[PDB]
RNA sequence: AGGGAAACAACCCAGACCGCCAGCUAAGGUCCCAAAGUUGUGGUUAAGUGGUAAACGAUGUGGGAAGGCUUAGACAGCUA
RNA sequence: UGUCGGCUCAUCACAUCCUGGGGCUGAAGCCGGUCCCAAGGGUAUGGCUGUUCGCCAUUUAAAGUGGUACGCGAGCUGGG
RNA sequence: CUGAAAGCAUCUAAGCGGGAAACUUGCCUCAAGAUGAGAUCUCACUGGGAACUUGAUUCCCCUGAAGGGCCGUCGAAGAC
């Protein structure tokens, strides 16, 4: 476990509270992080966050690295909000963000209304670019993947909503 | 039927059937299962005295 | 000097209450079946009902080990062609929590008129309370 | 996806993964190299 | 569902629209219904209301039923029915008329169908007959085979055989209301209603709705 | 014939003179149906494998004997 | 223990013919090919022949493959 | 999607989602002989003695209610 031997190095403006196996982080631009730990993994409290196991088990060793990743994600989220960038390709493919509803026109017979849950907020700097900001990776990624499912990229022209950092396999018609 | 009754009565005194027979045979007692089953039901005070004799035989 | 036999008229029946709140289904059920039959009494005879009364309170909190929570399957046939019907452990707890404990114990009892009489002394509920405070059951472990 | 009794790597981006007790081959380069079972 | 009225089948007729189309109609007399008992959560479990309609002689109502009809001053009637309501409020002694229905307003009608006595397999189950010629021996309308050889070796339960095209209860769903004659207590329903003339029918709002 | 292998002439144990509400064992067994260890000590399996089946395939898991690189910086990642 | 075919009446398996959900494609679209999941409901009429089968004519979303004493004569027929 | 074992990658090992005419409801009918025999409203009955094998006992006299049936006139109900 190389990752479990690396501390987190929480920045200057953060706050921690360990109620036994219960953990939370306070931060600016977002707070109220919640998580409950399996009883086989330990989080010491000091000026630095460190993790260690309790058993010599294989599964326990695997969980000692997952929790280090999860704690790292919450610390960043309450300081630098995560985001994902979506890109729309195709004629007539435009989207307008209206508060908590994102209106998408993807070549169907009716624009679709996507509801953004609490936390994440979306805004479109253009009509062919989306931005889903948030303070937790799991919710930002899941909602970005839900939007992407409406019209996944085509292999012949790239048409459809895609990730802004995605490689798309392109091929040509044999005809 | 007798074995099923000595088993139920021996566990009231804190011992299984198979451990009671080993203790009885090890020390001295040669009473039948027909009489042991009868003492278990009627004469529960004598049965306890017999069981404490089998327990005291370290078996 | 004949062997003592239990008369169905002068038997003593006590009431016990058991909490199924973290107990394995099959290891809780074997202790219930012993008490229901009377095997724990020196007066046991095979042809009379000489057991005790058992009350189970937290039926829905019984558990199974391994992957049996999903893969354990209950079948029954309705009598019409193609009438085999099935349900698993997760669904049955949601539907009828009591039918889980009742089914386990019922298969550990004899299949005859006396076996069905042993089965009528088992009361299974899903709350933390039972309606038998008059009979004053006493707590039984396992 | 190709279902065979003997699955194995076909190039240098195929990866062997065991997923819910099934051996699968996933390819990051060519989708034609996806396999199941085996 | 959840509320309705009890009526009598008066017979079928037609009405012409100004555009010239004729609509088949079943006329249903709904004598005003009287609430007999209101059932709640703390007394019965489910929620429902109990309703009586019609009128009965004093020598045909027993002392047990007369005292039930007198706890709520209702006066006895033919039959007693109960409607299972989701969330409304009624008090014992109310009146329920055809005035919970409008024109349009798809409804469901329930009644005891006409009784065929002891029907054969052709009439009851739409079996098809064997040959009427070409050598057939006294086996024209008979059912035929009812099983297989040694495998099974017993007829399967649910086999379609003859007997009693019944006077069961059947519902006809999604029937349109054409006219609601409030003063003469009539409901005009487009289409056919189960049962013969004079039988008691139950009218409830359509359960399926949509189309 | 009797006991076991669920039921099961030819398999396993064992060869019924009669009676007994006496004891010890064979094969096979000891959570409940159903007599008898929810016995003790050290490991293995996560597949209900146990409680059916091959060529072949797979970073499942335990044990053993050795090897090639490696604080002169090894193997993965990243900047030329 | 009455042996082919027809008629009446069926019931099950899934190695799926249609309808349903998907991966790959030498998949632009419309139509396709192949594999995976899926048994809820459906699944021709005639000319020839004793025919099952088969070949034809015209349809259909499709005209599935099999087990049931090659299901079914104390249910019919009797062409072979 | 998040994510380590295995600094990478990875839908899985912990955790969180989408997903079909198949499954469970939703629609229609039967259904407390569901011997586990369920629930609600209302109604009827308010006398004496004896023998004991002294209480879920038997015998006699008086008194038979709520209601049900027999009977008759029938019925779009029906083989009876
Ligand atoms: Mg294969
Ligand atoms: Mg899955
Ligand atoms: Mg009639
Ligand atoms: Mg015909
Ligand atoms: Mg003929
Ligand atoms: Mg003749
Ligand atoms: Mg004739
Ligand atoms: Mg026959
Ligand atoms: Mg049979
Ligand atoms: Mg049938
Ligand atoms: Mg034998
Ligand atoms: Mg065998
Ligand atoms: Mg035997
Ligand atoms: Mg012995
Ligand atoms: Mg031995
Ligand atoms: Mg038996
Ligand atoms: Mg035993
Ligand atoms: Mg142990
Ligand atoms: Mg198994
Ligand atoms: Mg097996
Ligand atoms: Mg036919
Ligand atoms: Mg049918
Ligand atoms: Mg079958
Ligand atoms: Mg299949
Ligand atoms: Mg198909
Ligand atoms: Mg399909
Ligand atoms: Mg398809
Ligand atoms: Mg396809
Ligand atoms: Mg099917
Ligand atoms: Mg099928
Ligand atoms: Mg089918
Ligand atoms: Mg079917
Ligand atoms: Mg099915
Ligand atoms: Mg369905
Ligand atoms: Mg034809
Ligand atoms: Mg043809
Ligand atoms: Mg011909
Ligand atoms: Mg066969
Ligand atoms: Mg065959
Ligand atoms: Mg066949
Ligand atoms: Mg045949
Ligand atoms: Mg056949
Ligand atoms: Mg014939
Ligand atoms: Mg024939
Ligand atoms: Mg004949
Ligand atoms: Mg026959
Ligand atoms: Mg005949
Ligand atoms: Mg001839
Ligand atoms: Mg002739
Ligand atoms: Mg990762
Ligand atoms: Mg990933
Ligand atoms: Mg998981
Ligand atoms: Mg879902
Ligand atoms: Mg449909
Ligand atoms: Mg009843
Ligand atoms: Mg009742
Ligand atoms: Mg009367
Ligand atoms: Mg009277
Ligand atoms: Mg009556
Ligand atoms: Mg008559
Ligand atoms: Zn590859």
């Amino acid at each position: 476990s190389r990752v479990a031997k690396n501390p987190v190095k929480l920045p200057a403006g953060v706050e921690i509270k360990l109620a036994g196996q219960q953990l939370s982080i306070k931060g600016a631009k977002g707070a109220l992080e919640l998580k409950v730990h399996p009883s086989v993994e330990v989080i010491q409290d000091s000026g630095e966050l460190r993790f260690a196991a309790r058993n010599g088990d294989q599964q326990t060793r695997a969980m000692a690295g997952t929790t280090r990743a999860l704690v790292n994600n919450m610390v960043v989220g309450v300081s630098q909000g995560f985001e994902r960038k979506l890109q729309l390709v195709g004629v007539g493919y435009k989207a307008q963000a209206k508060g908590q509803v994102l209106s998408l026109s993807l070549g169907f017979s009716h624009p679709v209304d996507y509801e953004l849950p609490a936390g994440i907020v979306a805004e479109t700097p253009s009509q062919t670019d989306i931005l889903i900001k948030g303070i937790d990776k799991q919710l930002v990624g899941q909602v970005a993947a839900e939007i992407r499912d409406f019209r996944p990229p085509e292999p012949y022209k790239g048409k459809g909503v895609r990730y802004a950092d995605e490689v798309v396999r392109r091929k040509e018609a044999k005809k | 039927l007798w074995i099923a009754r000595i088993n139920a009565g021996a566990r009231q005194n804190g011992l299984s059937y198979s451990r009671l027979i080993a203790g009885l045979k090890k020390a001295a007692i040669e009473i039948d299962r027909k009489v042991l089953a009868d003492l278990a039901v009627n004469e529960k005070a004598a049965f306890t005295a017999i069981v404490e004799k089998a327990k005291a035989s370290l078996a | 000097m004949k062997t003592y036999t239990a008369k169905p008229e002068t038997v003593q029946r006590d009431w016990f209450v058991v909490d199924a709140a973290g107990q394995t289904l099959g290891r809780l059920a074997t202790e219930i079946a012993r008490r229901l039959r009377g095997k724990h009494k020196p007066e046991y005879t095979p042809h009379v009902d000489t057991g005790d009364y058992i009350v189970v309170i937290n039926a829905e909190q019984v558990r199974v080990t391994g992957a049996k929570t999903t893969d354990k399957m209950y079948y029954h046939h309705s009598g019409f062609p193609g009438g085999i019907k099935s349900i698993n452990f997760e669904k049955l707890i949601a539907k009828a929590p009591e039918r889980v404990i009742e089914t386990a114990v019922k298969g550990m009892l004899p299949k005859n008129p006396l076996g069905r009489d042993m089965y009528r002394k088992l009361k299974v509920y899903k709350g933390a309370s039972h309606p038998h405070t008059a009979q004053q059951p006493q707590e039984l472990k396992i | 996806m190709k279902v065979r009794a003997s699955v194995k790597k076909l190039c240098r981006n195929c990866k062997i993964i065991r997923r819910d007790g099934i051996v699968r081959v996933i390819c990051s380069a060519e989708p034609r190299h996806k396999q199941r079972q085996g | 569902m959840t509320i309705g009225v009890v009526g009598r089948k008066c017979g079928m007729t037609r009405i012409f629209t100004e555009e010239g189309v004729s609509i088949p109609v079943t006329v249903i007399e709904v004598e005003p219904n009287r609430v007999t008992q209101f059932k709640t959560e703390e007394t019965d479990g489910y929620r429902a209301v109990q309703v009586t309609a019609g009128e009965r002689r004093a020598s045909r109502v027993t002392k047990a039923q007369a005292g039930h009809f007198a706890k709520a001053n209702v006066a006895a009637g033919r039959g007693v029915w109960e409607f299972r309501l989701g969330e409304e409020q009624y008090a014992a002694g109310d009146q329920i008329t055809v005035d919970l229905f409008q024109a349009g307003q798809m409804v469901d009608v329930t009644g005891e169908s006409k009784g065929k006595g002891f029907a054969g397999t052709i009439k009851r189950w739409n079996f098809r007959g064997q040959d009427n010629t070409h050598g057939n021996s006294v086996s024209h309308r008979v059912p035929g085979s009812i099983g297989q050889c040694q495998t099974p070796g017993r007829v399967f339960k649910g086999k379609k055989m003859s007997g009693h095209l019944g006077a069961e209860r059947v519902t006809v769903q999604s029937l349109e209301i054409v006219r609601v004659d409030a003063e003469r207590n009539l409901l005009l329903v487009k289409g056919a209603v189960p049962g013969a003339t004079g039988g008691d029918v139950i009218v409830r709002p359509a359960a399926k709705a949509r189309g």
